[PDB]
């Protein structure tokens, strides 16, 4: 759709220049690509992430036009996120996929992503290494030798990320 | 604008 | 029989900001990171590999527009270029 | 006057292995990661940007030679390609 | 020397294809590039890193042929490493450099690099985010908008990094 | 060979 399509000619040119170092692509007719979007807009003790609805709509359409079946999940707790991940890692569609896209969107801190029931005194965060852990060769062999792209839209703390310089 |  | 395989490989994270730092969001425009990732995706998915596209995204956040933000690519184990060959 | 600048930018780490995992070393051959980084550096510094060269290194560790190891590129904030233009 | 040199012709071809997205290079006549190598071979309570001497020799020659002045430091403690870093961040040569290379080599764990006086019960490790912290725009403005490449040769734990699969 |  809105994605600028790759022409057969240029595709083979790309395919020619460095074939040996490209992740193989699975035929369009048989592959079942999966993608998972976890978005948290509603929180019990943190300001609502107003605008998420637009991000969701945005990513979903994109992934779909890229050839991915998009499973959307809203307002989960770390536990629920950890569960949904184990589920996604076990999906049968991966056996016939060539890559996968995981997308997280929610508040966050430096150590991890914030789940719906998170508070200052009682944590509810998903440690980043856990996502990498649940989708590796041991916990998800269906994706061995296949691209696993994680995209995260979350704060990494409170600092505004800037310093001043003179001029 | 807000903080994510 | 059996063979050994790498426990971790072919991964690539892409965060909206750098550690310790926040990311921006607008009520009727959504996250800048997102809207921008999409914009670039729609544009260069046909000719650039994912890593390159991610870089191009970081590059658009280079000049601090008040709502400063710097997207980070992390834990990359992609041993090859990943072109999305949209259109097939 | 004064202007704002990104606190963190233009970085790029490259570790010999992935988290939780060891890296190999030989008493009379040194680290594989190192000897290999060098080998590739000497070879592609003239035509490939640093990020690409790093990938090429990860790629040479793709087939597990018993002493399995997988080099990771981390906390990348390089907003541009960095060619080392050796020779000048 | 042993580095395959870039020919003027191909250099400009590269310079032509995508000039706008290349980190600017400083003239060979005026730049003073700096590089720092910290290597720990001798340890007080861990097996000696036999072979380091060859890694050092290796990287040093390489960096030099790349156009970097290489400062070598051996067997330091986290403290000493943290000090040497503050020093390197303050060096005046950076003002007239276009990038920098930092290279660490020593035992390590998942959280950081091991210093010379490290033991199981009494830690001596340099947290990875600290290196990034000491060389950023705030603590080292001389390198703002300039490439900062960190290269680390260290264990990240004890796991052998592999899983089995059937075939 | 050893562990680093």
């Amino acid at each position: 759709g809105n994605v600028k399509l790759c022409s057969l000619e240029e595709a083979q040119r790309i395919w020619k220049q460095k074939s040996a170092e490209i992740y193989p692509i699975m035929d369009k007719s048989s592959r079942t690509r999966l993608a998972l979007i976890i978005c948290n807009e509603e929180f019990d003790s943190i300001p609502r992430r107003t605008g998420a609805e637009v991000d969701i709509t945005g990513m979903t359409m994109l992934l779909q036009n890229l050839g991915y079946s998009v499973d959307v999940k809203k307002n989960l707790t770390a536990s629920d996120m950890t569960t949904e991940l184990e589920a996604f890692a076990h999906r049968p569609e991966h056996k016939t996929s060539d890559s996968t896209f995981l997308v997280f969107m929610s508040h966050g801190i430096r150590e991890g992503i914030c789940g719906k029931k998170h508070s200052e005194q009682v944590p509810d965060i998903l440690q980043l290494n856990a996502i990498f852990n649940m989708l590796n060769t041991k916990n998800c062999p269906s994706l061995k030798d296949k691209p696993k792209v994680i995209i995260i839209q979350a704060c990494r703390g409170d600092s505004p990320g800037v310093v001043w310089f003179k001029d | 604008w807000e903080h994510d | 029989a059996i063979k050994k395989a790498h426990i971790e490989k072919d991964f690539i994270a892409f965060c909206s900001s750098t550690p310790d730092n926040v990311s921006w969001r607008h009520p009727t425009m959504g996250s800048v990171f997102i809207g921008r990732l999409i914009e670039h995706m729609q544009e260069y998915a046909c000719s650039c590999d994912v890593e390159e596209i991610f870089r191009k995204v970081r590059f658009s956040f280079e000049q601090p527009a008040g709502r400063a933000q710097m997207p980070t690519t992390e834990r990359v184990t992609l041993t090859r270029c990943f072109y999305l060959f949209p259109g097939h």
